[PDB]
RNA sequence: UCGAGAGGAUU
């Protein structure tokens, strides 16, 4: 487990971390001192041999260098002293151990590794101080700080070692998990409270800030954008300053609480064509997550492209903030003189609850709740009513917060805050907890020998009524440390239980690799999915979209979905269609629409089996949303001239189609019956978006705009697919075990305990329990 | 390449939300009747206060650099005290014979709609916006 | 300001950490668990001073 | 009087000048606050060889302390740099050779002053070298304090260099900035809990400037041409020598790339 | 560090041309982000800037000591006596350009604590360097110019990417490559080597 | 503190016999200390096990009788309800550690916040000893200019903390600047 | 070096929890972390 | 309990309804009552329902508690993950745990389970029980030190 | 140990121009002048004067790595106009500015007393 | 450990008003702020210099060697 | 080479 398992190894590295915004992503910053120190065997070749003996001219003193020199007899040469250092002629086949320079693949690393993305390709940038620098949106897939993080490198001694770093285990490749099916790497602390402030519609600048910022962008075709606003004095929005960053071709759209096409309080987001229409950038848009801004990009112009877009933005939206600047004082937690007159006045209704609560339940006159002791329905009744005036003074805080309120802007962007902070911070701190209980009398029947026995009151039982800011009392402080040390324990027990969980999870699938058939197997063959994920798609590729099939009235399906031929209410106006007057009443094409019903009616059937909570949106391999915006933008529609296309172009076409989205090649009846198996949720998408109703009402197609989308969903499917070799069950094995290291904080054994009881197969549970129907 | 609209507005509401230079301004359209709009406008520049009369223009013109105007040579197309440059991203059908466009005036957002307009506000991306005092 | 409370070993400034205890000679009342035959205790740790 | 950038100064002193700068461009009176920080010569310790120290400091700290030492570069601009000259390693046309001596003969403690630095190399009649004292007690400045017994034998080789290279030949320290007092140009959002006049304080130069009646609107073509300013000298350099050479430097800058492109 | 477990290295050296300053030319020593304070709620790390202000301008010291009734509000009150921002804010203008910054910046003196860590006691470095005997292996630790160790942590991991072939230079040519001679019908490191 | 029955509840120790202890601090006659407080029975030595059976007042000013206008921004403390009082705290201050007690304001601070720094204050490079010079162990790290905190404990001065310290007090701008 | 003169080393069922007792003999925040945190503790 | 069912117009609505949640598990006896479904009654104790219900059964019961533990953080894990841990416990027909003595027991080679908790007892079984060993495990060709079948080592290169 | 030395802010060093010209692809009238061994003040200066001649389309500056010392400067010009010849009359501008400057104070120096 | 030459933040010479300092102080037995004013220190970066140092070289050359 | 201890890492 120590030495064959892992080994000390040479061409190593280790230093401290820094972030460094004008560093791109896939770059790193390698200092020269290691950078001297490290090596790489290059053979002579005709082409390079001008620069290789240069380097050698230079000398290992010095970087760019040369530490060594072998020849065909493999005899070495030491360059650090040796009397024919300064003239060599360098036969060809002979081997040159160069310093590693700028654009080499070094394997980045982090302790611990208990994740894919943690071992990493980057590009080398070598810098003159001493830590190793990085971009600030890879602190993710690392969980890396810099107030001592330190960090390992590798470096590769051939050419087939070199490559599998650049093409496999490079950065933007493990952009895309497919842990959670989401990226990692997300726009982060400064550059998300920047992209805020700057976005906002208030916030405007002026020509010379703009040709500044605009010049920031690296890849720019030169353009300067025509202002928001021209007449008084030509002003350019942070909105419109911005789209500079994002590429031609790139559309989002997104809805929350109040999303109107004006959206007065500007939240939502429409992204079209690169230039953003309205709203404000917060961690929804850029924050790596389901239907990201990096999620659409990273899939649709591709992983370099998506990987310099991290460069664009944050230089940007840096060089803002470095000229408007941000802080956080004091006053940012300072609440109103009357807002603090009501907080403590209902702490004191709160208290005063609990004193006349505590008077019934001394007189006996308690109903004891069914199911629990009398006891134990007084704690449950007080805990319950001290976190109700906690979170009612930290509500009634953010009520007061101001916009300029420094610490609520980090919230609103979610850079770095909750909002418990904030009720801790300024309101009231609350309820302490110890395993699960409030603080217990380890002096006789009481909790602090100040106080006199049996008291059972807030005060002497760990409420802090007073907050951080107002300052804490000494009973009220005690009992802060009484509760702290236990998450300070509960942090170091989970950190142990945690490896150990991660250890037997990869040791167990370590042999799961989809073969060359998507049978998932081991090393004797043991066949454990027929198909890997039952469906044979990369977790990567995949997306969440809604299928509208599930959903609405069956009136409300018929009105999105009948095309009655033979109707002159329930047929397409020929305003919709060239043949419209043509194709009416046609008994040999009405069949088509009717058998195309059929289906989806058994559709609706199958889904709303399986679906029984009526979710739509749900992980799917190809994006559809996105694709026929694109069909909508390449080839310009208008809505009053009519399609070019007959409904048997459609209906054979989709019909045409399923043939082909192959996931298996096995002319065999069984393995086809599999492959239909295979895509039959899929499809049950694609016939609800490629309907006859539609595609000719809602996004108007013709025919050469048709063939495309066929054409594009075919190619994204067949990319978007298991590809065979990939280890998996070591892949599946870290996305269970590092969001489990994220796990720490009615009376049901969960998270962590309840993960160790499910694994560790428990004859006794310590709560097992019924849900009865 | 000339005007496509023109009308003389009233103001009836003047929403700052939650803002210091933006407004959200609310007018409907005197002579006519069945014709509104919503418009955001920055108040620091141009002022405007409640009851207000604004004309109201939008033209096509008077893709390419924007040079500054750096004489009388590049001559304004303008007697106006307000312009602003959008792109139409919505054309909202509201009933039949009735229509509402939506402009982005760089995330300042307008409202507008009529009846008389559609012959003109097409899905180009150049669209202006001009107020007079 | 150097306070001692050290021994210096080898030239090394050795400090005899502290160490905890039970208290001995003290009767102590302990339930037993539910699978143990025996439902309670009674210990004391009983050693000459 | 002449057109362009106009001066006006409240009050000066020997090392505190005061004054209004009218008339000129932002980026000028910031790039101008860079050069009079960095890029202005000034003569100050660089090296030193130590014969014997019995001191209870170590010799690098008084090495680092002897930098710090404020030196007079009245008449710097005859003197050139190490970098430039031909001497072997440092002659009388590039360093000026300082020597220290100290011991504890008296009883009490001795301390070593700035003033008992005494200086060897040849002067060739130019005013550098001499380690200023602004103390009105007339001793220099603390740079050791030595018990009966101890003693202490040293030189001192001064170099002429800028504040890019080390902070030690700094010709200035604190100059103040501030341009428009009441926020007429709306350059900064003010940060308040109920009233931004009455929680800021007024600023000293909100005397010199015309207050906005707050009727009228934002003036929007208003940009900043007024800026008020004071320059605080350490001694080695005059006050009037710490602007003048300052604009002097960033005009020899400019003239530099006049220069590099005339040879393009 | 601080004195409110807020810890934090260099992340560039700035000169004083660059830093921002406020209208009395003072300038940082030291820069710190807002990001930091709410996620650990040190308060007192904000306090201690406003308290240890006042306590500089007095010339008192400042009493920071616990279970004092002394508020915010009666220290805010004595630094507004001494013409400042009463919470700590302070006009800074933008040391680049010499624009002002829109938002205010919390300024004030600190206490910090230089920590016994340094990068250049860290760093470590090693190809081609000595060897243990008994695994044939590089030598420990950085002290004996010894190797990092490719752990089966990152055996893992590296296994989910696919590279297989980088696994091999990393487990034999990188180290403890060796080379022996086994029987064919006795398949066991038995033979004779007489290579010469 | 001891507690007894005077006319009515309150501590032992009085404000003339305070003037006899900062009669010997100042002289730095009879001398008076910590041994004549104990031994005159105006204080006493408790352990877990006796305080089982006591009732501790936390401040002295909760021996006096009670009877509107206050200041808000105080913290709230709770009248304590009880008066059947045996000791009384010296102050609350002292059940922090040594490493602690350097923390300025904890009260305002989350708990293990106070922990972390009270395990890297014992890492942060400081004069440990005026004898760095003579002695001669295989580690030593000493700051070139220390200053003593401008915002202190009142347990520093018996730390020794001002005297002797370990840090300087740098001026500190939070702004988001340079992206760094 | 004053905080390793004051220390409490405990060899070895709740212990690292702090404790009532522990008023003012124990240090409430003062111990380390991770490998045994609350076994080890100052005065 | 709060649940979404279909309207007879189809539109989802939320049907409200009464459920009992207990301390105790014996199902074997639980649904054999008047008054339930004994169609979709639950427990999280998913020993039981193996016993009970099938093995098979005993899946979804495994997936549902494990996507309740990281559902319970507001986490998400895509289902091909879970599905492959919770099908290699199913697929030995028990519920083969993911611990030293749950899967270790296994014809999995010899090298492959070494690399696990019990080392030398496995080694000494394996010289008593003289298995040969498939060497194609990950864990075999790492002890091994070659390029193992992962990936870029599954398929040879040749000439044409 | 891996800091560079200090005077690499402002010594150029090895066979290392000053100034470096290059035209800028994808544009009209459009060079990029890479400046050595230089810093924020100098480049603010020439780029608030290049925006008062109104014959001048873009300019601006930007440091690549606060680490090195060397800001990079782009021009663009009106046809006809090289943009050596808009940067040198607007240098020269910054001298009149910088002379005028120093005679103007020096007056008011030498009317003060103290 | 001894009297730094320059305040670190702005670089105004400190070094020289220490023996005046503590003669300040005792002489005219005044207070610590006034005596910081009246030395010429008016900015809290250089005037933190003075009052938070603790001159540690008094005790060191106590030691005879 | 071995055993022991004090830390640094994981918000
Ligand atoms: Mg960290
Ligand atoms: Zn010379
Ligand atoms: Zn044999
Ligand atoms: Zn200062």
């Amino acid at each position: 487990r120590g030495n064959l398992m892992g080994k000390r190894v040479d061409f190593s590295a280790r230093t401290v971390i820094s972030g460094d915004p004008n560093l791109e992503l896939d770059q790193v910053g390698v200092p020269k001192s290691i950078a001297k120190t490290l090596t790489y065997p290059e053979v002579v070749t005709p082409y390079n041999i001008d620069r290789l003996t240069q380097l050698v001219r230079n000398g290992p003193n010095e970087h760019p260098g040369a530490k060594y020199v072998i020849r065909d007899s493999g005899d070495r040469i030491d360059l650090r002293y040796s009397k024919r250092a300064g003239d060599i002629q360098l036969q060809y086949g002979w081997k040159v151990e160069r310093h590693i320079m700028d654009n080499d693949p070094v394997l980045f690393n982090r302790q611990p590794s208990l994740h894919k993305m943690s071992m990493m390709a980057h590009r080398v940038k070598v810098i003159p101080y001493s830590t190793f620098r990085l971009n600030l949106s890879v602190t993710s897939p690392y969980n890396a700080d810099f107030d001592g993080d330190e960090m390992n490198l590798h470096v590769p001694q051939s050419e087939e070692t070199r490559a599998e770093l650049s093409q496999l285990c490079a950065v933007p490749l493990q952009i895309v998990s497919p842990q959670s099916n989401k990226p990692c790497m997300g726009i982060v602390q400064d550059t998300l409270c920047g992209i805020r402030k700057l976005t906002l519609r208030d916030t405007f600048i002026e020509l010379d800030q703009v040709l500044n910022m605009l010049y920031w962008v690296p890849d720019w075709d030169g353009v300067i954008p025509t202002p928001a606003i021209i007449k008084p004095k030509p002003l350019w929005s942070g909105k419109q300053i911005l789209s500079v960053a994002i590429p031609n071709g790139i559309h989002l759209q997104r809805f929350d609480e109040g999303t109107t096409l004006l959206s007065p309080k500007d939240n939502g987001m429409l992204i079209i064509d690169g230039q953003i229409i309205f709203g404000v950038v917060e961690k929804k848009t850029v924050g790596s997550s389901n239907g990201g801004l990096i999620h659409v990009v990273t899939r649709e112009k591709g992983p370099q492209v998506c990987a310099k877009l991290f460069g664009n933005i944050q230089k940007v939206v840096n060089f803002w903030l470095l000229h408007n600047g941000f802080s956080t004082g004091i006053g940012d937690t300072i609440a109103d003189g009357p807002t603090m007159r009501e907080i403590t006045e209902t702490i004191a209704e709160a208290k005063k609850k609990v004193l006349d609560v505590t008077k019934e339940a001394q007189a006996n006159l308690l109903t004891a709740k069914h199911g629990m002791t009398l006891r134990e329905s007084f704690e449950d009744n007080v805990v319950r009513f001290l976190n109700e005036a906690r979170d009612k003074a930290g509500r009634l805080a953010e009520v007061n917060l101001k916009d300029l309120n420094n610490v609520k802007q980090m919230v609103m962007a979610g850079s770095k805050g909750s909002f418990i902070n904030i009720a801790q911070m300024s309101a009231c701190v609350g309820q302490q907890s110890v395993e699960g209980k409030r603080i217990a009398f380890g002096f006789v029947d009481r909790t602090l020998p100040h106080f006199s026995k049996d008291d059972y009151s807030p005060e002497s039982k760990g409420f802090v009524e007073n907050s951080y800011l107002r300052g804490l009392t000494p009973q009220e402080f005690f009992f802060h440390a009484m509760g702290g040390r236990e998450g300070l324990i509960d942090t170091a027990v989970k950190t142990a239980e945690t490896g150990y969980i991660q250890r037997r999870l990869v040791k167990a699938l370590e042999d799961i690799m989809v073969h060359y058939d998507n049978t998932t197997r081991n090393s004797l063959g043991n066949v454990i999915q027929f198909i890997y994920g039952e469906d044979g798609m990369d977790a990567a590729h995949i997306e969440k979209q809604s299928l509208d099939t599930i959903g609405g009235s069956d009136a409300a399906f018929e009105k999105r979905y009948r095309v009655d031929l033979l109707n002159t209410d329930h047929t397409l106006d020929p305003s919709l269609l060239e043949s419209g007057s043509e194709i009416l009443g046609d008994l040999k094409l009405q069949v088509l629409l009717d058998e195309e019903y059929k289906q989806l009616v058994k559709d609706r059937k199958f889904l709303r089996e399986v679906f029984v909570d009526g979710e739509a949106n749900w992980p799917l391999p190809v994006n559809i949303r996105r694709i026929i915006q694109n069909a909508q933008q390449t080839f310009h529609i208008d809505h009053t001239k009519p399609s070019d296309l007959t409904i048997k172009d459609i209906v054979l076409g989709v019909k045409d189609l399923q043939e082909n989205l192959l996931v298996l090649r096995g002319k065999n009846e069984i393995i086809q019956n599999a492959q239909r198996d295979a895509v039959t949720l899929f499809c049950c998408l694609l016939r609800s978006r490629l309907a006859t109703r539609r595609v000719l009402q809602e996004y108007r197609l013709t025919k050469q705009a048709f063939d495309w989308v066929l054409s594009n969903i075919e190619a994204q499917f067949l990319r978007s697919v298991v590809h065979p070799g990939e280890m998996v069950g070591v892949l599946a094995a870290q996305s269970i075990g590092e969001p489990a290291t994220q796990m720490t904080l009615k009376k049901v054994t969960s998270g962590v305990p309840r993960l160790k009881e499910i694994l560790n197969v428990a004859k006794n549970m310590k709560t097992p329990s019924l849900t009865v129907y | 390449s000339n005007t496509l609209f023109d009308d003389i507005f009233q103001v009836s509401e003047v929403d700052p939300g939650r803002y210091n230079k933006v407004c959200r301004i609310e007018a409907a359209s005197t002579t006519q009747d069945q014709c509104k709009l919503t418009l955001d406008i920055n108040v620091e520049l141009f002022p405007v206060a409640a009851q207000d009369s604004l004309t109201v223009t939008i033209a096509s013109s008077l893709t390419r650099s924007w040079r500054p105007p750096q004489a009388g040579d590049r001559s304004l197309a303008d007697d106006y005290d307000y312009v602003m440059y959008g792109t139409a991203y919505k054309f909202e059908e509201v009933s039949k014979d009735l229509i509402a466009v939506y402009y982005s005036f760089g995330g300042l957002l307008m409202r507008l709609e009529g009846n008389y307009r559609n012959l003109n506000n097409l899905k180009q991306e150049n669209a202006y916006l001009l107020i007079r005092r | 300001f150097d306070m001692g409370g050290y021994f210096i070993i080898n030239g090394s400034e050795k400090v005899l950490i502290a160490q905890e205890r039970s208290a001995g000679n003290i009767v102590q009342v302990f339930k037993k668990a539910a699978p143990s035959p025996i439902s309670h205790v009674a210990e004391i740790r009983s050693a000459l001073e | 009087s002449e057109e362009g950038p106009q001066v006006k100064i409240r009050e000066a002193s020997k090392d505190n000048v005061d004054f209004i700068l009218s008339n000129v461009d932002l980026a000028m009176a910031n790039s101008l606050r860079r050069v009079m920080i960095a890029e202005i010569p000034t003569l100050a310790i660089d090296s030193v060889e130590v014969e014997t120290n019995t001191t209870v400091l170590a010799d690098e700290f008084i090495a680092h302390r002897l930098g710090l030492i404020p030196l007079q570069s009245m008449d710097i601009e005859q003197l050139e740099y190490s970098r430039d000259c031909f001497c072997e390693d440092h002659c009388d046309k590039c360093s000026v050779v300082l020597t220290l001596q100290a011991f504890g003969e008296s009883e009490s403690t001795t301390n070593v002053y700035s003033k008992d630095l005494v200086i060897v190399s040849n002067l060739m009649g130019r005013n550098i070298g001499h380690p200023i004292i602004q103390d009105k007690e007339g001793n220099g400045v603390l740079i050791c304090k030595l018990r009966k017994g101890q003693e202490l034998k040293l030189t001192c080789v001064a170099k002429k260099g800028i504040a890019k290279e080390h902070a030690k030949w700094g010709p200035a320290a604190a100059i103040e900035f501030e341009y428009d007092p009441w926020n007429k140009l709306k350059h900064t959002d003010y940060w308040y809990e109920q009233d931004s006049a009455k929680e800021w304080p007024q600023s000293k130069n909100c005397e010199y400037e015309d207050p906005p009646n707050e009727g009228d609107p934002f003036d929007y073509k208003a940009q900043a041409d007024t800026f008020y300013m004071n320059v605080e000298s350490v001694g080695s350099i005059p006050v009037d020598q710490v602007v003048v050479r300052g604009i002097d430097t960033l005009q020899k800058k400019v003239a530099s790339i006049l220069l590099a492109l005339t040879q393009m | 560090a601080s004195r409110h477990g807020q810890k934090g290295t260099i992340g560039i050296t700035y000169r004083r041309e660059d830093m921002p300053f406020t209208a009395e030319g003072i300038v940082p020593d030291l820069i710190i982000n807002p990001h930091a304070i709410p996620s650990r709620m040190t308060v007192a790390h904000l306090i201690e800037c406003l308290l240890s202000k006042v306590a500089a301008l007095s010339g008192n010291e400042g009493d920071a000591s616990p279970f004092t009734d002394i508020t915010v509000e009666g220290i805010s009150k004595l630094l507004r006596e001494h013409g400042y921002q009463s919470r700590g804010f302070e006009v800074m203008y933008n040391g680049h350009t010499g624009k002002k910054l829109m938002a205010q910046i919390f300024f004030g003196p600190t206490y910090y604590q230089r920590l016994r860590h340094m990068v250049d006691d860290k760093i470590h470095a090693r190809a081609r360097g000595p060897m243990q005997v008994l695994t044939r292996q590089p030598v420990e630790g950085r002290s004996r110019d010894g190797g990092l160790r490719f752990g089966e942590m990152e055996r893992d991991c590296m296994i989910a990417h696919g590279a297989a072939s980088f696994l091999k230079e990393r487990l034999m040519e990188a180290s403890d490559a060796f080379r022996v001679h086994i029987c064919g019908i006795c398949g066991l490191m038995t033979v004779i080597a007489k290579l010469n | 503190f001891i507690v007894e029955d005077d006319g009515h509840k309150e501590l032992k120790v009085r404000k003339g016999h305070i003037a006899k202890l900062m009669a010997t601090e100042y002289q730095d006659v009879e001398e008076y200390t910590w041994s004549s407080l104990l031994n005159e029975g105006l204080v006493e030595y408790i352990d877990a096990e006796e305080e089982e059976s006591i009732l501790i007042a936390m401040q002295p000013e909760d021996l006096e009788p009670a009877e509107l206008d206050v200041d808000p921004a105080k913290r709230i403390r709770v009248s304590h309800h009880a008066t059947t009082f045996t000791h009384c705290e010296i102050h609350p201050s002292m059940i922090l550690g040594v490493a602690a007690s350097i923390i300025p304001f904890p009260d305002h601070n989350q708990s293990p916040r106070n922990t972390y720094q009270s395990a890297m204050g014992k890492q942060a490079m400081g004069v440990f000893l005026t004898n760095y010079n003579v002695r001669m162990d295989t580690m030593a790290n000493i700051l070139y200019y220390p200053q003593k905190p401008l915002g202190t404990t009142r347990a520093m001065e018996y730390l020794k903390f001002r005297e002797l310290p370990a840090g300087q007090n740098a001026i500190v701008a939070i702004a988001c600047y340079s992206g760094y | 070096t004053l905080s390793h003169l004051r220390r409490t080393n405990t060899p070895i069922a709740k212990p690292r929890q702090l404790h009532n007792t522990h008023w003012g003999l124990v240090c409430p925040a003062e111990t380390p972390e991770g490998q045994a945190c609350g076994l080890v503790k100052n005065l | 309990y709060d649940r979404k069912v279909p309207s007879p117009t189809g539109e989802y609505v939320k049907e409200p309804e009464w459920v009992l949640e207990t301390d105790g598990v014996n199902l074997s006896e639980v649904m054999t009552v008047p008054g339930i479904d004994p169609t979709r009654i639950y427990t999280n104790s998913f020993i039981d329902i193996m016993e009970v219900l099938g093995i098979e059964a005993g899946r979804a019961a495994l997936y549902k508690e494990v996507y309740n533990v990281i559902a319970s953080d507001g986490s998400y894990v895509n289902y091909r993950h879970m599905a492959l841990l919770v099908d290699v416990m199913t697929t030995q027909g028990g519920l083969t745990s993911v611990t030293r003595h749950g899967f270790n027991r296994s014809n999995t080679g010899a090298l492959m389970r070494c690399s696990f908790e019990e080392t030398v007892e496995i080694l000494f079984e394996a010289g008593a029980s003289a298995e040969l060993d498939d060497c194609r495990g990950v864990s075999e060709n790492v002890i091994l030190g070659q390029m193992a079948p992962i990936g870029t080592g599954a398929f040879d290169v040749m000439i044409d | 140990m891996n800091a560079p030395d200090r005077f690499e802010l402002f010594l150029l060093g090895e066979g290392e121009s000053k100034l470096k010209i290059d035209p800028d692809t994808k544009a009209p009238n459009a060079v990029v002048i890479t400046f050595e061994k230089e810093d924020h003040t100098l480049g603010n200066l020439i780029r608030a004067e290049l925006l008062n001649d109104r014959k001048v389309l873009f300019a601006a500056y930007k440091v690549e790595h606060p680490f090195f010392a060397r800001f990079k400067l782009r021009i663009q010009t009106t046809e006809g106009y090289d943009p050596k010849d808009a940067l040198k009359n607007a240098c020269n501008s910054i001298i009149n500015k910088l002379g005028a400057l120093k005679t103007n104070f020096e007056t008011e120096w030498n009317l003060q007393t103290l | 450990m001894i009297v730094p030459v320059r305040c670190f933040s702005c670089g105004k010479v400190v070094g020289d008003k220490w023996e005046s300092y503590l003669n300040l102080l005792q002489e005219d037995e005044l207070d610590e702020g006034t005596a910081l004013s009246r030395l010429g220190l008016k900015r809290y970066c250089c005037r933190r210099m003075i009052l938070t140092h603790v001159d540690l070289i008094e005790k060191f050359l106590r030691y005879n060697p």
